[PDB]
RNA sequence: UGCGAAAGCAGUUGAAGACAAGUGCUUGUCGUUCGUUAUAAAUGGCCUCG
């Protein structure tokens, strides 16, 4: 998953509404019917512009504009392309208030102006959904009340929910029919829930229930696949419709740093159980279902941006895991200016592979039982230890075997306790610190054979216990997770022959040939023939190694001369070899006359 | 019943030269005329067609000789040196191909199985020597 | 009580290819150019070779009906699909309408043209219409009632045209494939005499053949090539073939586990299986004397024996065929109830099967090493021993005498990869168990002395076998 | 919240004994010969002969009395002997108990107590009326008295009267007709007949005078006798030796008449009512009937176990009552109970619990006596042997697994036992086996091994294993070579892929691969895919290299193929593997040694922290959730966040787990459900004063993340293997067999009348 | 027997009592004990119902 460099699409005119950037993604609006996965056009209705639709790609482009009075206030939009009576043509539908006096429902055709219509309307319209088969254009209204009208604007049904004040409706298709549903705020921080189904009547109510203690002033509110995500002071309750019960309640800590009023925060759905979040300048890919951050992105060049709306991917049935979102960007500067921006965004393959270790959430050995059977404080010892004086040998290893109670000079199982991997951290920190040159302390012996060692500390290893053989040979056989590139390197380095061996033993038992052999091409040549050279002067494992080394030097690079004296020196071995196997298996492996002399 | 058997090695899933009848028959998938071909057992002629053969139809050889060692093991040895010549000769050639091991899994198998009886032969072969040698002095 | 265990000693579609074994070579006077299926029961297949044409009974394999009217060479004995009646080519180019089964009358005489008629092929559809290919590369839409004047003549070939196909469920539409390399596609609805469009082959087409209502797969020069109309391009390709294709041949719906089979002839010898499911791809193939200019296989609806029928240029007809107390009887249909207990006996077990049956450790052995025993089957009652803990029970009592068999047998499975381990445990027993005897012995010496000389051979092939195991690696 | 209970049953009861031989068999075939009453060790079963199923069961644990008595039932009487399905229970205490069969079990038995001076009861008996009972008392050999038994309906009390005494008994039979005794004392060895309730019998002789000269100058074999059986009318008794000759011997005169065809030693032997004929059995698992009159021999050979017990079960002789051993199983002694119809030889009725394979003997197993000691037999000397080093080896050494690998079948639910070489299928709803299959090659129903083939060893199921779906078994399998060959040592390593439609029983093998993973490599571990790779059709198999190989089933091949291989050739071994996937099927957890290592299954290799390091070994993996992963390692278990990479919980495991149980096994021991939560089970041994036989066992419930600890619970044995059903509750076996659930007017006269007529 | 991988690495196979045979002495055995992690061989082979 990963968050692309957002790409300019328009600016947006200077208008006193737009001023207030804390509002402006209220006064610009995006088609739900234009912008989703496979669409590459964009409608888009800016309020006191115009009603304009974009071409994405290959390069932005102005493709239509409807110009707006500035007085007028877009509070609903959408466009669809369909069939009307049969001609191929694109109906647009957008409601403008003017003073709050007068409400204005517009419906406009165009074939791919065949006509333009215009009606008062009774209250401000919030979602417009037009339904190109059945010819008809669907309003909600403040006042509760779903008119139904056919292009030409002409009342065919009205039905009236019985709420007022109306805060969120949004539209959704569920096996082939349309639903609807709505959130009407009531007094005491509850909230009528309805659903309303699509068909003597075409609207049919399916629920209706109130919900306690939701709250809309402070709340951020999607939807997405029978989910209503409610996003309030950093925490994101999961409604699950059609009941819109409380199913999850999941904390984002990094909003609850927020100071409430100076942060601006939009959040809109991307994928399934995914959803973006943008605070300020910065955006954020969450993975609600696992609860991790995705992906994050700063945008360091503007000063905000908001989220508009965002092609959602069903990912579940969809193999495209690329879409994109559309939002205002506003930049740094004494005459800031607002602008339309759209992302790429790579959700992913929503498996757990995707959120492993990307928690956006923030030890002691316990006994198994609390309480006649037969029986098979690290920054206290933290403190005493820096407190010693530099080069203190003694009193640093009395200290750390006395207090722990440390019997053996390598580590044991009975020393599962020691096994916090702060401490011992800190321990090797002070080792280092306390002691330099050639006298180290017993314990970093006892650290060396411990299972646990850090890999923070694993690399220079080698090349500090240089100096020291036996401190050397002790890292080989027992220190964990040493890497290859210094085994390696250490390998035809050291001229010792009890050393090879056992760097040859090590480096087999650890890692792969095929992981072995990329790291010995990197290794010059004139080394690689040097070890050849120590040979021709438990042998498997150095043999073993050696025709690793045929492989990775190659045909080419392999030269006649050395080849033959290699030559001679395996075929006296193979002679050997099979002598040796044959004396192995040999270890696991009357006459008609005849004259005697009688014993009397 | 009629269960199929395998082995876990099958990785399937994962002048006097006869060039040009060895380029015909390995193209046409002649069986018969293949065989005329590998009938030969002068080591000379081996190189000297493999040779003159075309690097791209050297792979599918090897393919051919893996199936027919596999069904009889007795010509183990003779299609060896044939096999032996075309890694030699064609090794450039094999170096520059996207995969080996899943078009060359039946050779890898063949040769496998010869070389786990070098253990147990080594094993018989002593104790037919320990005996043998005991008679002849005797 | 349980019964006893019994003892335990390719693909599906080969495997009933390998169903024709019965062959049967005839020889005719001059090549057999075309071979065609009566759609009727019994599906008599004809037969052109020569100034004649040949019927060959199903069941009988033999000639039932020769048209020896002909006076020049003959082109083409395809049916109707009535299969009443029969059309052939001539190279005078008349055009000849017999009775199938009536050699002596002739319904219907037509001179095409001039020049050669080699193609003559019954519109599949429709009975009446007769469709005819000239040397004159016109070819004729001919309709039996209409005998003066073609019903249309289909023109726009440079050269010969020698391949006519009709398309199934586009009974409008006709096929033609000249040795221009162009195979056109024309519609008797329209005016005609112009191609629809033209597919390349680059290469002389010699048949054209059409298995779906979609797909038409034109065989020509080295290789075929299948062609959708709806696409207009080739989707497939397949060049295995050695000489230039000749004939080729669709089957459909038959009982195989293939549903569907596609034979090419070669000119090489070689007619191949291919199946359209598994995008043309070999599952089989036969090898013939000479080069093979014509195919056949009975029709899905055989009713019988199914037949494979390959023509060569030798005029060899080769012919494969896959061959398909008055209450006794009461069975106690009006009876309250019925009680069965009868229980088949077990199959026959061999000699060796019954005596480890019968703990006959001693004879099992002997039963492995007879002549004339499956190397495969030997090397069971051998594994079967040795799992029983039998190996040594099995040595005890013998002598150099009854010795050598089984040294004889492990002289020649030391070679075998698979027995080369059954071999290393049992000789190891023999030497331990008769180390004495073997000096007292001769013939047992020479035994082991080219049996070492042999497990010598092998050490040095197993070694060799590591060699190239270990340059195989490098390369990869 | 959670609740233990027993639900499933365990072994069948048997007089286990040591001297008496041939009254073995405590099951009792009804009066009527309706019904058979076997008692087991934890309930009594009443089967219905005819039908085949058991009609009722009296469970000890339901009724008061008998969860307080239960000591082992030493015989059952049918009736009452204080006073018509009525059965009088006597216990080896003393305990006499009456119960009844065919009804509801009452709470309140008349339960009674005979009273016995440092006295074992043995064996009790009668003709008419008149009641003896036999009691044990104490060179290692115990003596017998014989006691009369009388109710006193006054006292309402069994009164014992003394009869008789008899020291140092070494074997003992009892007439079929129940009058008789013969027994063998060491006063080498001497042989008496006794009339039980007259005076009428009474002979004794040495053991000299049977034996033959021949095995005087022979070994000790041929002069040791195994089985023992007395004639009603007590002219003929026959003695069988562990050489497997039979002798019978006509007390009148003392004649000998030797009948030999057993090749090993015969451990049944049993005289028919009119004496006319004898049954045999042994090692052979084939039972002869020796017809006396021509001495002429009919053969039952393949039954499924050496034959320990054989009796003529009838007024008429119309069942043979068997008692089956199946010897392949080391680690317990697996009875059956078998009652053939005499007729045509047919099963009757087959009667066996839950038969588990545990990794190590348990308690005081001691396998039968054979003529040479051999992996599956004892001979003569090794008894005592081998008796001290099992206690020895209970008590002072540390390795104490006794684990044994049980599955679940999903669609069915029936509970899949890996026995040596074959797979019992036993539902332990109904408490019944449905079906025992042979799933290996080898010598395992071909013969009765006898001697040096008893030394072979048949192939083992290591491992068994179902996919989610349920469809498809995946099997793996060892086959051991013969010994005293050049390849003795090279194990053949097969694994086998099964497949079976619902409604049939049967399994039918669909593909096999020899030497997987290469030659001489085990599989150390196998597990089958989720249902989001491939549905359910797919399986890993991990060796101890580090190798991993992914198998499915290919439609188009219509057989399982290897669709994906990671063969790093690692340097060294080590049979401490565990495996786990993911639920979506993104990601596979391999721990291998002390490493842990996520690799991504679509390129089957690491993510690009991929490698964890542990203390020690890795013993089990699991993911109890997908963001939860548990760690369990030889030292302790751990609790990690994969999507913080962080440790929640860490449990310290090496107080109790140490070296008790070997690299492998804590994967049997520990479960998890994929809703609620997991479940750790830790044995203990208890002793008071050096450790004792008896073990006792803790189960505790954990959440995701072992945060809490949702309850802990105690049984009172050792508790073999714990898994998770696909329901709620969890399924522990424990090593008495027995399978226990944790988890959350004038019409109406004359109607009664003619009912009565 | 312990550990471990399957290869292998370490470590054991003692004392008393009784019986038998041969000549107090010798040997062998143990349905006898204590302690330690700690060849075989009684001519004797598997049913019937096609």
């Amino acid at each position: 998953p990963s968050l692309s460099q957002p790409f300019r699409l328009a600016t947006l005119p200077k208008i006193a509404s737009l001023s207030n950037f804390s509002l402006q993604a209220d006064y610009v609006q995006v088609a739900d019917g234009t912008f989703n996965e496979s669409t590459n056009n964009i409608t888009l209705g800016i309020s006191g512009s115009s009603i304009s639709q974009y071409i994405i790609n290959p390069t932005p482009k102005l493709t239509f504009d409807y110009p707006i009075p500035s007085t007028n206030i877009i509070t609903a939009c959408n466009a669809e392309k369909g069939q009307a009576n049969k001609r191929n043509v694109e109906i647009w539908a957008f409601g403008l208030m003017v003073n709050k006096g007068n409400y204005t429902l517009n419906v406009i055709t165009k074939a791919l102006f065949l006509s333009q219509y215009k009606i008062k309307a009774k209250a401000k319209v919030m979602s417009i959904k037009i339904d190109t088969k059945n010819s008809l254009v669907i309003a909600i209204l403040q006042n509760g009340l779903i008119e139904i009208f056919d292009f030409k604007l002409t009342l065919l049904h009205s039905f009236d929910i019985s709420y007022d004040n109306l805060k969120y409706a949004k539209w959704f298709t569920e096996n082939g029919t349309e639903y609807v549903f709505v959130l009407c705020p009531l007094q005491d921080d509850k909230v009528c829930y309805k659903l309303l189904e699509l068909t003597s009547s075409p609207i049919k109510e399916l629920s209706s229930t109130i919900i306690e203690g939701f709250s809309f002033e402070n709340s951020k509110l999607c939807y997405q696949f029978g989910k209503l995500y409610k996003l309030n002071q950093g925490k994101i309750y999961i409604y699950s419709l059609p009941h819109c019960q409380l199913q999850q309640v999941i904390e984002f800590p990094m909003v609850d740093k927020l100071s409430p009023g100076d942060d601006l925060i939009s959040f809109q759905p991307v994928s399934v159980n995914r959803v973006l979040l943008t605070v300020n300048n910065v955006i954020y890919l969450l993975d609600l279902l696992h609860c991790s951050t995705l992906s994050q992105r700063e945008l360091t060049h503007v000063k905000t941006f908001q989220l508009l709306k965002s092609a959602v991917i069903n990912s579940e049935k969809s193999h495209n895991s690329k879409t994109i979102a559309i939002g205002i960007s506003t930049k740094n500067g004494p005459n800031p200016t607002s602008s339309l921006e759209i992302i790429n965004i790579d959700v992913g393959t929503n498996t757990l592979k995707d959120s492993l270790g990307k928690s956006f959430q923030v030890v002691i050995l316990k006994p198994l039982f609390d309480d006649r059977v037969k029986c098979n404080h690290c920054n206290e010892v933290i403190e005493k230890l820096s407190a010693l004086q530099d080069n203190d040998i003694t009193s640093f290893d009395d200290i750390f075997f006395k207090e722990l109670k440390i019997k053996e000079e390598h580590y044991t199982e009975k020393d599962r306790y020691i096994s916090d991997p702060g401490f011992l951290n800190k321990v090797l920190d002070l080792i280092f610190g306390k002691f330099s040159g050639n006298d180290y302390p017993k314990t970093l012996t006892f650290l060396l054979t411990h299972p646990l060692f850090p890999l923070s500390r694993t690399r220079n290893l080698l090349s500090l216990l240089r100096d020291q053989p036996r401190l050397f040979k002790q890292a080989i056989v027992t220190c964990p997770n040493l890497p290859l590139n210094e085994l390696l390197e250490e390998l035809f380095s050291i001229r010792n022959r009890e050393l090879l061996l056992d760097i040859s033993f090590r480096i087999l038992q650890d890692f792969t040939r095929d992981s072995i052999k990329q790291e010995m091409k990197k290794l010059s040549k004139l080394d690689v023939q040097n070890f050849i050279e120590f040979i021709t002067s438990q042998s498997t494992q150095l043999f073993q190694l050696l025709s690793l080394v045929l492989d990775s030097i190659g045909l080419f690079s392999l030269e006649g001369a050395l080849l033959e004296n290699l030559t001679l020196y395996i075929d006296k071995q193979v002679e050997i070899a099979e002598r040796n196997t044959e004396l192995w298996n040999l270890i696991d492996t009357l006459p008609t006359y005849t004259m005697e002399y009688l014993d009397i | 019943g009629n269960a199929r058997v395998t082995s876990g090695d099958n990785f399937k899933h994962v002048t006097g030269t006869v060039t040009v009848i060895l380029s015909q028959a390995l193209q046409s998938n002649d069986h018969s005329l293949l065989e005329t071909v590998l009938n030969n057992r002068d080591e000379r002629v081996i190189r000297d067609t493999i040779f003159r053969l075309k690097p791209a139809l050297a792979v599918i050889l090897l393919e051919r000789l893996a199936e027919r060692i596999a069904r009889q093991t007795h010509r183990q040895g003779p299609l060896n040196v044939w096999v032996k010549w075309c890694l030699i000769i064609h090794g450039g050639y094999l170096v520059s191909i996207p995969n080996l091991m899943s078009t060359l899994s039946s050779l890898h198998s063949t040769l496998k199985r010869r070389s786990d009886l070098l253990p147990r032969l080594l094993a018989l072969d002593a104790r037919l020597d320990c005996t043998i040698n005991k008679f002849k002095t005797l | 009580s349980t019964a006893r265990p019994r003892i335990i000693t390719t693909t599906p579609e080969q495997r009933y290819w390998r169903q024709y074994t019965s062959a049967q070579l005839v020889k005719e006077h001059n090549s057999v150019t075309h071979i065609s299926f009566n759609p009727q029961h019994p599906h008599d297949f004809a037969v052109t070779s020569s100034t004649r044409v040949q019927i060959f009974s199903s069941r009988t394999r033999q000639v039932i009906k020769t048209f020896s009217r002909f006076k020049d060479v003959v082109y083409s004995a395809s049916f109707r699909s009535d299969g009443k009646l029969l059309c052939a080519g001539d190279a005078t180019g008349l055009v000849s309408v017999y009775d199938s089964y009536n050699p002596r009358t002739i319904l219907l005489s037509i001179n095409a043209s001039t020049h050669p008629t080699h193609v003559t092929k019954f519109h599949t559809q429709d009975n009446k219409i007769l469709a005819t290919a000239s040397d004159d590369r016109v070819t004729r839409l001919w309709d039996i009632s209409n005998a003066y004047e073609p019903q249309l003549e289909l023109t726009g070939a440079t050269d010969y045209v020698r391949t006519l196909s009709f398309i199934p469920a586009a009974p409008h539409l006709v096929a033609t494939g000249s040795y221009d390399g162009l195979i056109r596609l024309y519609d008797t609805r329209s005016s005609g005499s112009t191609p629809i469009y033209s597919l390349n082959h680059d290469q002389p087409v010699e048949n054209v053949i059409a298995v779906s209502p979609t797909q038409i797969v034109s065989c020509g020069g080295n290789n075929f090539k299948v062609w959708d109309l709806t696409s207009n391009k080739k989707l497939y390709e397949r060049g295995n073939f050695n000489k230039a294709v000749t004939c080729l041949d669709y089957v459909e719906n038959f009982d195989s586990p293939m549903q569907s089979a596609l034979i090419a002839s070669s000119l090489d010898g070689h007619v191949k299986v291919f199946d359209p499911l598994d995008n043309f791809q070999v599952k089989f193939g036969w090898k013939f004397s000479g080069p093979v200019l014509s195919c056949a296989v009975s029709p899905s609806t055989a009713q019988g024996n199914r037949h494979l029928v390959a023509g060569l240029s030798s005029g060899l007809l080769a012919i494969r065929t896959k061959k398909k107390m008055r209450g006794s009887e009461y069975q106690g249909d009006q009876e309250h109830i019925i009680h069965n207990d009868k229980v088949r006996s077990q199959r026959r077990m061999r000699a060796f099967e019954r005596n480890i049956n019968q703990f006959k450790w001693s004879e099992a052995l002997d039963n492995a090493f007879v002549p004339g025993m499956a190397k495969e089957l030997t090397l069971t009652v051998l594994q079967e021993l040795r799992k029983r803990g039998k190996v040594r029970v099995a040595l005890y009592g013998r002598d150099e005498s009854t010795l050598e068999p089984l040294l004889n047998w492990c002289l020649k499975g030391i070679e075998d990869v698979r027995s080369a381990s059954i071999v290393a445990d049992w000789v190891a027993v023999v030497l331990e168990l008769y180390g004495n005897t073997l000096e007292s012995s001769p013939v047992l010496q020479e035994l082991m002395i080219d049996l070492k000389t042999k497990v010598r051979h092998e050490i040095h092939k197993s070694k060799e076998a590591q060699r190239i195991e270990g340059m195989l690696q490098l390369l990869t | 919240q959670y609740k233990l209970s027993v639900v499933s049953g365990g072994k069948p009861a048997l007089n286990n004994l040591s001297s008496v031989t041939g009254n073995k068999n405590i099951a009792r075939l009804s009066q009527d010969q309706r019904n058979y009453i076997i008692p087991f060790n934890n309930q009594i079963k009443v089967y219905s002969v005819e039908t085949r199923q058991c009609v009722k069961t009296l469970k000890f644990a339901n009724n008061s009395l008998l969860s307080g008595i239960f000591e082992s039932i030493v015989k059952i009487l049918l009736g009452d002997i204080t006073v018509a399905h009525l059965i009088t229970v006597f216990t080896n205490n003393g305990h006499v108990i009456v119960l009844n069969y065919k009804g509801k079990l009452v709470e309140s038995p008349k339960h009674f107590k005979i009273s016995l001076a440092d006295e074992k009861l043995a064996n009790v008996f009668h003709s008419e009326g008149n009641y003896r009972i036999l009691t044990t008392f104490k060179n290692s050999l115990q003596s017998y008295r014989l006691y009369a038994l009388t109710f006193d309906d006054a006292k309402k009390q069994f009164e014992v009267a003394h009869q008789a005494e008899w020291h140092n008994v070494i074997l003992s039979n009892i007439s079929s007709n129940g009058k008789l005794l013969a027994h063998m004392c060491k006063d080498h060895k001497s042989i008496s007949v006794v009339s039980l309730f007259d005076d009428s019998v009474n002979l004794s002789f040495p053991l000299g005078s049977i034996l033959s000269s021949q095995t005087q100058s022979l070994s000790y074999n041929t002069r040791y006798v195994s089985s023992m059986a007395i004639d009603n009318m007590g002219q003929q008794l026959a003695v069988g030796f562990a050489s497997g000759v039979i002798s019978i011997v006509s007390l009148a005169d003392l004649q000998i008449r030797l009948l030999k065809w057993h090749i090993d030693s015969v451990l049944s032997l049993s005289f028919s009512h009119d004496g006319s004929y004898l049954l045999s059995g042994g090692w052979e698992k084939v039972m002869s009937l020796w017809q006396l009159e021509t001495n002429s021999q009919q053969f039952l050979p393949r039954l499924n176990g050496i034959i320990i017990d054989c009796q003529v079960l009838g007024p008429q002789g119309n069942y043979y009552s068997l008692i089956l051993q199946m010897t392949e199983n080391n680690s317990n002694s697996d009875y059956q109970f078998l009652l053939l119809n005499a007729s045509d030889l047919t099963s009757k009725l087959s009667i066996n619990g839950p038969l588990p394979v545990f990794n190590s003997t348990i308690k005081h197993i001691q396998q039968p006596i054979s003529a040479m000691n051999t992996k599956n037999s004892n001979s003569i000397t090794s008894l005592n042997h081998s008796k001290k080093k099992q206690s020895r080896k209970l008590i002072k050494s540390r390795r104490q697994d006794f684990t044994t690998n049980v599955e679940i079948n999903p669609i069915n639910k029936n509970l899949y036992f890996p026995h040596i070489s074959a797979v019992q299928i036993f539902d332990f709803y109904k408490n019944e086996q449905v079906n025992y299959q042979y799933l290996t090659s080898g010598v395992n129903n071909s013969m009765g091994k006898v001697r040096f083939e008893l030394n072979l060893q048949d192939p083992i199921i290591t491992d068994l294993k179902f996919t989610k779906d349920g469809q498809w078994m995946i099997t793996y399998e060892i086959e051991y070579p013969p010994n005293d060959l050049l390849s003795s040592k090279d194990l053949t390593h097969i694994l086998k892929f099964w497949t079976k439609n619902d409604n049939e029983t049967n399994w039918n093998l669909k593909t096999k691969v020899i030497n997987p993973h290469g030659i001489s490599v085990p599989i150390t571990k196998i597990l089958p895919s989720p249902r989001s790779v491939n549905n359910s059709q797919g399986c890993l198999t991990a060796d101890n290299n580090g190798g991993l190989k992914f198998w499915s089933f290919d439609s188009h091949e219509s057989n399982w193929c290897l669709k994906k291989i990671s063969l790093p050739n690692f340097n060294h071994f080590s049979n401490s593997v565990s495996l786990a996937w993911s639920q979506d099927g993104s990601l596979i957890f391999h721990g291998f040694d002390d490493k842990l290592q996520i690799l991504d299954f679509d390129t089957f290799k690491k993510f690009e922290v991929s490698e964890f390091t542990l203390d020690s070994e890795i013993q089990t993996v699991k993911l109890i959730n997908d963001t939860n992963l548990i760690v369990a390692t030889r030292t302790t278990l751990n609790a990690i966040n994969l999507l913080r990479g962080q440790v929640i919980n860490s449990f310290d495991l090496y107080p109790f787990v140490n070296g008790v149980y070997k690299n492998g096994h804590m994967d049997r021991l520990i479960t998890c459900d994929e809703r609620t939560g997991n479940i750790a089970l830790v044995i203990n041994q208890q002793l008071t004063d050096v450790p004792t036989i008896n073990y006792k066992s803790r189960i505790i419930i954990f959440d995701s993340d072992l945060s809490t600890k949702l309850g802990n619970f105690t049984h009172h044995e050792y508790i073999s293997w714990i898994g998770w059903n696909y329901d709620t509750d969890f399924i522990f076996l424990d090593i008495e067999s027995t399978l226990g659930v944790v988890g959350t007017s004038n019409s109406d006269i004359f109607a009664e009348q003619l009912h009565k007529l």
